[PDB]
């Protein structure tokens, strides 16, 4: 609506957790959610 | 985690899993900043 935000709001990826062996967190920064019209023009390419 | 603000009970000891992180003995076994310290099956010396 106004105020347009487009953050996060809602967490629903994992209930909950109880032991942690690992964690790494990056620096802080800000990536823009906001909608985009018309092609696609990024694209992310990952081996894992 | 030596100087932390309280620690748990004997019977109630606590766990800590240390991992992803570098481990620097120098400043600890050399310091001669604690009235005792022995190692057992491994001086301490190799375990650097």
């Amino acid at each position: 609506k106004n105020n347009k935000s487009w953050m996060e709001s809602e967490f629903r990826v994992y209930s909950s957790a109880n032991n942690c062996t690992f964690e790494y967190v990056s620096q802080p920064f800000l990536m823009d959610l906001e909608g985009k019209q018309g092609n696609f023009k990024n694209l992310r390419e990952f081996v894992f | 985690v030596f100087n932390a603000t309280r620690f748990a009970s004997v019977y109630a000891w606590n766990r800590k899993r240390i991992s992803n992180c570098v481990a620097d003995y120098s400043v600890l076994y050399n310091s001669a900043s604690f009235s005792t310290f022995k190692c057992y099956g491994v001086s301490p010396t190799k375990l650097n």
